[PDB]
């Protein structure tokens, strides 16, 4: 009764029958910005079902030598649907995120995926004094790939990444991971195009294995923004 | 006696310290306070007074000419007339204002501004302008159809000679910073632009060129923070007759 | 802390939060109906 | 559930368990939850009244330590023909240069704290006559504001800037800088770019930089030269901390980024954080009698 | 005035001192606190989170391969699969864990640990393991008939993919010490060993080699003591761009 | 001892013994019956 | 601030000072107290325990032989067997006792002593001794008819193997002094002598020589005063391996 | 005088006048009638 789960947001719904009791990041739930924390005085637009709905990213192929995948939020969503349009037309945004990650395989497959939401995942570059540039960080909908997932591409460690909000997809056990993210920022709102509050990381800790005849095993990321607010309306940046 | 120990900090002279100190003139009776008009007890009272922007900060603009914007009749629709950078920290039309000068004694600021524009053409001059505030993130709008997607006021020239464009406090952070990097996300306020909404339409006997004066003040939601030396004054030498104070 | 006999010897007085900005922002006697002033 | 914890938890005695349906040692790691298996449920335990305090691992105690943040040695001499800190230095205040404090702060994503700053000053005669009791000026200049460019510059008149005058002879200078971020917390890490264009710095929100520390010797130069070393110590206090992080494992490379290389071999290498043993069956410090 | 005398200690700078000191920015109003998720108020909250042990800390193990233990079908009974040293202070599988890193900022420690092992083979893989904790005093057990005289859990691979081996606080003294001498009676925790209880038995179509991931956390009976510099970080030089902070 | 007019000038505050480790150890909403979670 | 002035004594380090000082380890939780047997809270508890006098402090007496007095059958009446100086400060039979060693950490002393003598001959040995305390002023008595004018106990060897000679606090001053001048009127306690009262009379099959062991303790009326370095320990060099504490 | 936050920082505690010398002078359980012990 915690293996099955339906998530209904807006016109979108997701069912799974192999969940494993969804993660609410730091025991929190997304909310709108209350009056005693607000800064921007203009009346925000709260598009609700137009933006608070599941957006499915491009699936990535899980292969033998995969190092892992990352997507930055809100950057991965900033060109998608009415969320992307509200982001382009407003200086300020605020939202939570409902992340659902899907990966199924056979009962003869094995593999473990660490599905972790990393707040302020400031990336390091390997073997240089030069900071990562704009194109290294801002990958959009496609996301990126871990260079060194063992140190989480920032000189720390994968092994201690379970301090962050996370679930596991162990192919023997479950086929989906669900993480609910609150607004996670020092400021109550933020400019969406230059800052990423959260990084969804999906990391092959145990690689895909079978001795069946192989199939493409993809990993699919669906992300619903939650409690979207937007302030500072103007023309689109694009 | 009392066992005591001195701590890090003992004997330092901190210029912002707040202590009682030895009165040099014992039993001095200061002159009794008289009511004087215009007492100021918080400097935010001063920033709420509107004062003239130097929007025409151009070469070929000399002295008081910099404090007004000339407006002419046009023969193309929807034209840009002027824009105004909202960078108080670097040098722009807001720096030598009441709000500008006092704020540059501080590093951090918050709250709404207001721009007031007085049309100083003839009684017989007519026109409508659109005054647009664009929140930051993109380039300053150069066409009227882009600018008024933002915050704006359409102004009709009439018996009331003035309008107010509120620049609402539109910011992800509680404060913005007066740092030198104007393109910083913790600094940039965005842009104010003025377009023709209709046209300046005047008599043959009125002046065909009319003048706007722009004012800026803070609102009472305005706050300033982190006091600093103002970059608006400096000396490389002693002033004249400063040596005669020693002679 | 102030153990001196003269009151001007005291530390700075930073608690006067009274403001009247209307003597600078509105020094007319017709309080302007927030409606045209003219 | 939030509760007040002053001591480590007690142990209750437990007995034999043989119950169908109840498997407290089994767990599901996939949910992201840490195992809730109590020792009472795994082994047969005694009653222990635990009186071990927890106060030294309070985040306030863990971070309210005066740690070195800046160490500048400069020559105190006549500087008419030098190329270098000419009886003064500016320091853009940061917590990134000394790795013991940096790694502790980087255990967290967000920090809110006041900063007690302590300034230790020492003097050596250049290669003897005695050590002079020089007066120094440490002036707090906000980030990006105009800093002095001379020892004798009229910027040091300090009309609104906080300045502290202090000796070498006296106890180090000490002031408290308030929590001064424009946000409700500093961003220890910043997954973003500071500017509205794309040339700006990655990882550096300037909202989290305290300011510039402008330190001169107030004295005119003596006929002989001295080398003066200024040490700055920061102690965070009234600390709130949010969202703990994996500790830094590889050596730091820059103060500007999280860039990494690792050591040449284990320990703390890129391919091997923990030093190697011969096999997973090899017990490295096995007691043999 | 007050007769006073200074004492040993006056003017010293103790880095762990706890005093009020002079506010450099008088009347500074800090930004109002906002609710941020995930506040930590005691570091023992962090050590209770489980995190991956590097049990496969061997040559020929590269990067993430060190974070899993491969398990294969055997043809001899009662075999050893792996052991785990419980030395946090020297370099072992526990050092780069949440409990390991935070504890190495301290010298003394007490309380129970828990090891959690997730089997990451296929659904069709079956097996039973015995996970044994041996209190210190002797050599690490190498045969199954010796090891399970100690504290142990027999784990059946099933719908629940994980077990917990509690390492109960088993110590003559209130605390153990993180000293470098691993064979010390005030340091050594003993050993954790894993034996086959039955066998890894899989399909021809499942992978014949399956992986365990080991986790460790402290329990809430855990305490840490005597704060010290961590031996997990150091510098022999200035970091890059540290000089540019002076330029 | 704190004779300064600004509250941030005070000594360190080492009395907050409130803990909530379940936001890190159990960030699900189904509180796990200590019984299989799945 | 507070007007203050420093006084003679400011900044001195007195080794007997009693002040609070800066805790180096903030929020350190010491290990909880456990009940341990045999707590001592006042050193006068130690001096009340009896311990062996070295009465046979002679050449030809080696080691433990010095801790017993041999008694033989005599053929003359009223003979002296041994005497005991009561000088704790100089070297005598009382120095390496519990009361002797602790008292030599002090300069002044008061109160009664007790000497206990255990006869360690055979069951079949019989005899009577007279144990005499002579208050100071004269020479030590050498004949039995002189000594027992003073304080004395006549001891019969019997089922009870021991007697106590109380040395009552017999002094003009409240305290005596542990000064080096043993003949001082503020130092000298007088003498303890043991004479045959009858004779040691034994079997042919018992040993013809029997042994007494002498003990001394303070009573609970005993007090010590003016703490000083003990002259019972010293070094002219560093001890062995003291340098290795620096390496 | 002790303005430190840790109690072990206090000055020396010289007021414990409790004594039990009988745990050293009489560690038998038959309290000896002051009468032969044997």
């Amino acid at each position: 009764s915690d293996r099955v789960l339906q998530l209904k947001l807006g016109n979108s719904a997701i069912v799974t029958q192999e969940a494993a009791n969804y993660c609410c990041a730091y025991g929190e739930w997304p909310n709108y910005l209350p009056d005693h924390e607000a800064v921007a005085i203009d009346k925000p637009t709260q598009p609700e079902t137009a933006t608070d709905r599941f957006y499915t990213l491009k699936s990535v192929k899980w292969e033998t030598g995969s190092t892992g995948w990352w997507w930055k939020l809100p950057d991965a969503l900033n060109n998608i649907g009415m969320f992307g349009q509200n982001v382009q037309h407003h200086y300020l945004y605020r939202s939570g995120f409902l992340i659902h990650v899907q990966c199924n395989a056979t009962k003869f497959h094995q593999g473990a995926l660490l599905v972790v939401a990393i707040p302020e995942h400031q990336r390091g570059a390997h073997n240089t004094n030069t900071s990562p540039g704009f194109d290294d960080i801002m990958k959009g909908e496609e996301g990126g790939t871990f260079n060194h997932p063992y140190v989480l591409d920032d000189g720390t460690s994968l092994a201690c990444a379970t301090i962050f909000p996370h679930q596991w997809i162990n192919l023997r056990t479950n086929n989906s991971a669900t993480i609910v993210l609150p607004w996670m920022n020092a400021a109550p709102m933020d400019f969406p195009l230059r800052h990423n509050q959260w990084t969804l990381a999906i990391i092959p800790v145990v690689p895909l294995g079978t001795r069946t005849t192989s199939s493409m095993v993809p990993i699919t990321v669906s992300i619903a923004p939650m409690c979207c607010e937007f302030n500072g309306l103007r023309h689109a940046i694009t | 006696g009392v066992p005591t120990y001195l701590l890090p900090g003992s004997g330092q002279f901190l210029t912002t310290d707040d202590h009682s100190s030895a009165p040099a003139l014992p039993c001095f009776n200061p002159t009794p306070e008289m009511h004087i008009p215009g007492q100021v007890r918080n400097m935010l009272e001063v920033v709420q007074v509107e004062s003239m922007m130097e929007i025409n900060n151009t070469e070929s603009a000399v002295g008081m000419e910099r404090l007004k914007v000339d407006i002419s009749a046009l023969t193309d629709v929807d034209q840009l007339l002027f824009n105004i950078p909202l960078d108080i920290q670097l040098d722009g039309p807001l720096r030598n204002t009441l709000v500008g000068n006092i704020s540059r004694y501080y590093t951090h600021w918050s709250g709404s501004l207001e721009m007031t524009f007085m049309f100083c053409g003839s009684f017989m001059a007519a026109g409508k302008l659109i005054l647009c505030y664009t929140p930051p993130g993109g380039s300053c709008p150069t066409t009227r159809e882009t600018a008024m997607l933002g915050t704006h006021i359409v102004w009709d020239f009439g018996l009331q000679s003035s309008v107010t464009l509120i620049i609402p406090w539109i910011s992800g952070s509680h404060y913005r910073m007066f740092n030198n990097d104007a393109k910083s996300t913790n600094a940039n306020v965005g842009y104010v632009t003025c377009f023709m909404q209709t046209n300046l339409i005047v008599p043959s006997e009125s002046s065909d060129t009319c003048s706007l004066i722009g004012f800026i003040a803070a609102k009472d939601d305005f706050s300033l923070r982190l006091m600093r030396d103002s970059p608006d004054i400096g000396q490389l030498d002693h002033l004249h007759a400063a040596e005669a104070a020693y002679q | 802390i102030n153990f001196y006999k003269d009151s001007y010897a005291a530390s700075a007085s930073k608690q006067d939060f009274s403001q009247d900005p209307s003597k600078f922002t509105e020094p007319v006697v017709e309080g302007l109906k927030a409606a045209p002033v003219l | 559930i939030e509760s007040i914890i002053k001591t480590a938890t007690d142990t209750v005695k437990s007995e034999i368990n043989a119950e169908l349906g109840v498997v407290p040692s089994l767990n599901a790691v996939e949910t992201g939850a840490t195992s809730n298996t109590e020792p009472e449920e795994a082994i047969q335990t005694r009653t222990v009244i635990n009186q071990h305090g927890v106060s030294e691992t309070l985040v306030e105690n863990f971070l309210s330590r005066a740690a070195l943040v800046s160490k500048r040695s400069f020559e105190y001499k006549d500087h008419t023909s030098s190329t270098a800190d000419k009886n003064f230095f500016k320091w853009t205040i940061n917590t990134r240069s000394f790795v013991q404090l940096r790694r502790k702060l980087e255990l967290f994503t967000y920090l809110r704290f006041d900063a007690e700053i302590t300034i230790l000053t020492t003097v050596a005669v250049n290669g003897y006559v005695g050590l002079p009791d020089l007066t120094l000026q440490a002036m707090f200049v906000p980030t990006g504001a105009l800093t002095p460019e001379k020892q004798d510059s009229f910027h040091w008149q300090s009309g609104s800037n906080a300045s502290v005058f202090f000796k070498i002879s006296d106890p180090p200078a000490r002031i408290t800088i308030p929590f001064m971020c424009i946000n409700s917390a500093y961003s220890v890490f910043y997954d973003g770019f500071a500017g509205f264009e794309k040339n700006g710095l990655y990882g550096i929100n300037p909202a989290d930089t305290i300011g510039n520390l402008c330190v001169r010797i107030v004295n005119e130069h003596q006929p002989v030269g001295f080398t003066v070393t200024v040490r700055v110590y920061m102690k965070p206090k009234h600390i709130k901390a949010w969202a703990p992080r994996p500790p830094r494992t590889l050596p730091y490379m820059s103060i500007a980024n999280a860039n990494y290389k690792g050591k040449e071999r284990a320990p703390n290498a890129l391919s091997a954080i923990i030093g190697n043993r011969d096999s997973v069956k090899t017990m490295p410090h096995n007691i043999v009698n």
